[PDB]
């Protein structure tokens, strides 16, 4: 039950702590897992008394190709336990690639434990900081309409739909978030652009008592806003008439919004007074819900770039940066949330999993050994490498951060970070060249509807008799299929290289998959990446998925706003 | 600096464009009111008073595939739209003469006009598209190895086969795929990427048309 | 030797005649039967099935247009159909388009029809010719300072012109002396001496059709 004053004290108690019940989070997870097969290489037994010692002096450092076939062989239909243990219920991917290609990692419900607390705990200080009303609510372009689900019949998913889907989300989140003005259908309606616009439009719909804007990150928000600029007259006819544009087809959401329309006309006299008062939009977001606190979000990192249109929109409303962390282990809370975005750090929550880091320190790399949490050194850069209950144990994630300072014990961090990036050579390619020429070549048909795309991905299912390549689009409007049946056939056309050539001409790899999904999927990715607890060093998207990919991967399936296989061929 | 009259919906203004771009030209257009032809277009072809028309050395040229002719031959150093042999050439102006006749007045059908002028027009166009299917056959483009005549000819179409789904309530695309999906292949140079109105405005174009003639 | 399918009163057919006998070219001719069209009619156009077409080096040309331009661009040494320049093959091509529509149009409601339209044929005609003379300028020939492309095109409505004065009738020559004599001038060449059939022929062929079709 969410209280302020004893969780925050708590919560003082629980980093002056840090290094106890960092050791009891190494102990619980070892206790929960003595049993995994990476541990039996290594040694492991629990217990003992030299354990932290051991452990760090047995178990060798772990790159994503090393830890790719595992949580593989968990996904698979070898429904099997591995490097965590439990078949989790779902699996991750992540940002930068494995060689190019895929990575798997596990969520548990320890996952969504973490999640609510660190949001239990963030909303508590920062509500210290920007109280809210307890019967007011909020605009959240939060999604998690897709849910795909794995060759072996095993969930596989991101951290957002995971969270949202999750069986303890509503009741969990109920006492700590202003009501979300969307119904979770449109919410999780399989069509997120439209719904998108029908959470402009939600948002929209209860402004006076909503305290904050959100989205993860500023990008979003600015994404969200762009688009306002773009629909705002066509959502007063909407709205208006009581009858939602024919711009939305599928049937549940349209089911849910008629729930909401009656025929209304004096309002839009306002809105359009309103709205053709600013001076290119500056303030936009005071100007919906002039007593939102805030705008809420991930400010560093490479989402710095997007800070200033949002603060164009923003007016001269606050900007709170978000706490920073992912399915891949939690790690700090901004619990001074009052602090500007770059000032902007984010102090480390304990339990969360168990965290170690490798010092530059020498000139670029360095050969040192890593060294424990309060044992960092301020104002120096470190890496962060993770050990918690979504299959990281010692894990390099590949990112650097730097120790601004302490909240009591506990460091605070400060990420300057943006891509995780060296790469290396692939096989969900066609190139990066031939697949993004490829989204280039089909997304034309579309740019005659005036649109562009924003963002795209791909995939190899091979439970399928012959496989098929499934090729993911993000675009800036609902239109009809026919372009995007042509645009598949296009991205089949622009794999221009002769071997493609001989399998789908032979069709012993089948017709490539269109699936087109909506708005804020690759949002999604990017959101949940760069708040990924390590460094923003998160940010490099992986282009077509191999069966060893997931976050992208949950996503994959359930806002089919269209799904065709090419009738060529 | 070359003088372009043309049309926002022409398609033939389209085969202009999209062949001067191909080329390497910087040149600039000129938007028609063809309730009101321009004193320099009444100038350039008085009794047609038709665009698209390409003026250079004050020397006005006339008609699409006659102007993208003119295109080959005002500039032969770097991008030529046929290939060497005359036989490729007289190939290519062939398919351009088809572009032109049974395939225009059949999508002019799907678009302009309904009922038992319709179906006419719709068979008409799914045979027209299947011919071409069948020569396209495999090759990237036509006229060439490369970006060719007829490729200039004939991609200034798809932009309204949107037009042509609708109203034709069809969807030219299970029927012949190959040519559709060849055409967003040719959409990826910066020749008709840039050359080319907006579709949805196109459709619209003969949706404006449909409504005034009914 | 190239193969002509052809048939024996088409101005379109006479037109590749005539370009292969300007040139020197030694060829076979072919009569079709469009009620019982040969193998090789078949086998190169599927499609229009219509000449005139000549086989080549074991490929196929259709239109006599195109064939014309076949012809050009296969044989580039000794009489020259076109100008060098790009702006002149431009005119002869925009000309060549004329009297291949409009001008072809306008003598098809003479020939072949009654009534309306062959009154206002007649007057399409006559303003046709007229322009025909005012862009000729006053030009001994049209394509080249010899005889050239748009000559070809143009001089196979010659071995009309006769059945032109009968059936609209109408002296093109009163009105415009020029084009009958250009034509005249151009009947001392045997590209035209032996390549258009008696003007008698086409005359009684003409009438013939009339009475076909009602
Ligand atoms: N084959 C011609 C067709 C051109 C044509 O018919 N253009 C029409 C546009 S539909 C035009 O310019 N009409 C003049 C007018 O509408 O007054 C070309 O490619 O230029
Ligand atoms: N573009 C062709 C079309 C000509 C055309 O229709 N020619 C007549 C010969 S006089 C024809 O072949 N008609 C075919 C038929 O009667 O079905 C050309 O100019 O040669
Ligand atoms: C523990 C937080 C779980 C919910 C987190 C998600 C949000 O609702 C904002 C982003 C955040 C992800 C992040 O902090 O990395
Ligand atoms: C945990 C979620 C609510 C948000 C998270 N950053 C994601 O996009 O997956």
């Amino acid at each position: 039950t969410f209280d302020m004053n004893r969780v925050i004290d708590e919560f003082d108690e629980m980093t002056r702590n840090a290094h106890q019940v960092q050791k009891q989070t190494l102990k619980e997870i070892l206790l929960k897992n003595q049993s995994a097969i990476y541990l039996q290489n290594c040694g492991l037994n629990g217990n003992a008394t030299d354990p932290e010692e051991a452990f760090k002096s047995m178990v060798p450092l772990v790159t994503d190709v090393e830890l790719e076939p595992y949580i593989k062989r968990m996904v698979d239909g070898d429904t099997s336990p591995i490097l965590t243990g439990h078949p989790v219920p779902a699996i991750s991917l992540s940002s930068g690639t494995s060689q190019g290609r895929p990575k798997f990692i596990p969520f548990t419900d320890e996952l969504m434990e973490n999640t609510l607390q660190l949001f239990r705990t963030a909303f508590a200080f920062r509500n210290r900081d920007f109280p809210i009303d307890d019967n007011g609510k909020a605009l959240q372009f939060i999604f998690s309409s897709k849910q795909y689900i794995s060759t072996g019949g095993v969930p596989v998913g991101t951290a957002t739909t995971n969270v949202y889907r999750n069986p303890n989300f509503k009741a969990g989140m109920k006492s700590i978030t202003s009501p979300s003005c969307s119904p979770d259908e449109v919410i999780f309606s399989p069509d997120v652009h439209q719904a998108l616009y029908c959470h402009l439009l939600s948002g929209i719909l209860f402004r006076d008592q909503v305290q904050y804007v959100f989205a993860v990150f500023a990008h979003g928000l600015v994404h969200a806003f762009r688009t306002f600029e773009q629909v705002w007259e066509e959502i007063v006819t909407d709205i208006k008439d009581g009858v939602l544009s024919n711009r939305i087809t599928v049937p549940s959401v349209r089911t849910a919004m008629s729930k909401l329309l009656t025929p209304n006309p004096e309002l839009a006299e306002t809105i359009r007074t309103k709205c053709m008062s600013l001076s290119n939009w500056y303030g936009l977001i005071p100007a919906l819900f002039p007593n939102a606190k805030y705008v809420y979000g991930i400010m560093t990192g490479s989402m710095e770039p997007y800070v200033p249109k949002l603060r164009h929109y923003a007016g001269d409303l606050p900007l709170v940066s978000h706490d920073y962390g992912s399915s891949e282990g939690w790690i700090a809370a901004n619990v001074t949330p009052r602090l500007s975005p770059e000032e902007a750090t984010f102090a480390v929550i304990p339990n969360l999993g168990y965290f170690e880091f490798l010092p530059v320190s020498e000139t670029g790399e360095g050969e040192e050994k890593p060294v424990g949490l309060t044992q960092v050194k301020i104002g120096e850069e470190y890496e962060v490498v993770i050990t918690n209950y979504a299959g990281l144990y010692r894990y390099r994630l590949g990112d650097v951060v730097k120790v601004i300072g302490f909240y009591n014990n506990t460091p605070q961090l400060k990420f300057i970070c943006r891509r995780n990036l060296i790469l290396s050579i692939n096989i969900d390619k066609n190139t990066e060249r031939d697949l993004q020429l490829s989204v280039e070549s089909a997304a034309k048909r579309l740019s005659e509807e005036k649109i562009e795309v924003i963002d795209f991905s791909s995939y190899i299912d091979v439970s399928t008799d012959p496989g098929h390549y499934a090729i993911f689009w993000e675009i800036s409007g609902e239109t009809n299929e026919d372009v995007l049946q042509d645009c598949c056939n296009c991205l089949d056309r622009a794999f221009i290289d002769a071997g493609y050539v001989s399998s789908r001409k032979c069709k012993t790899i089948g017709a490539l998959e269109l699936r087109v999904v909506a708005k804020g999927t690759f949002r999604k990715i990017q959101e949940h990446f760069l708040g990924l607890g390590s460094s923003a060093g998160q940010f490099k998207m992986p282009r077509c998925v191999k069966p060893s990919n997931a976050k992208v991967l949950q996503i994959l399936c359930e806002n089919v706003v269209s799904s065709y296989f090419s009738t060529a061929f | 600096l070359p003088i372009l009259l043309d049309y926002w919906p022409s398609m033939f203004g389209m085969r202009a464009r999209v062949a001067l771009r191909e080329k390497g030209v910087e040149f600039e257009y000129r938007e028609e009111d063809f309730s009101n032809k321009s004193p320099l277009l009444l100038q350039s072809n008085p009794i047609h008073k038709k665009i698209p028309v390409l003026v250079h050395n004050g020397k006005p040229v006339c008609e699409s595939l006659n102007v993208v002719q003119y295109v080959d031959e005002a500039w032969p150093e770097k991008n030529p739209f046929f290939p060497s042999d005359p036989y490729g050439r007289a190939q290519a102006r062939f398919w351009a003469d088809f572009v032109d006749k049974k395939f225009t007045d059949a999508q002019f059908k799907v678009w302009g006009k309904k009922g038992e002028e319709q179906e006419a027009g719709k068979k008409e166009f799914i045979e027209a598209v299947k011919i071409l299917e069948s020569e396209l056959g495999d090759k990237p483009y036509f006229g060439g190895d490369s970006f060719g005549y007829v490729d200039i000819s004939l991609i200034t179409f798809s932009s309204w086969f949107q037009a042509y789904e609708k109203f034709g309530n069809f969807s030219i695309e299970s029927e012949s795929p190959k040519l559709i999906a060849w055409a967003k292949r040719c959409m990826e140079k910066e020749s008709v990427s840039k050359s080319l109105p907006d579709s949805e405005k196109i459709v619209a174009y003969a949706a404006e048309y449909r409504k005034n003639n009914l």
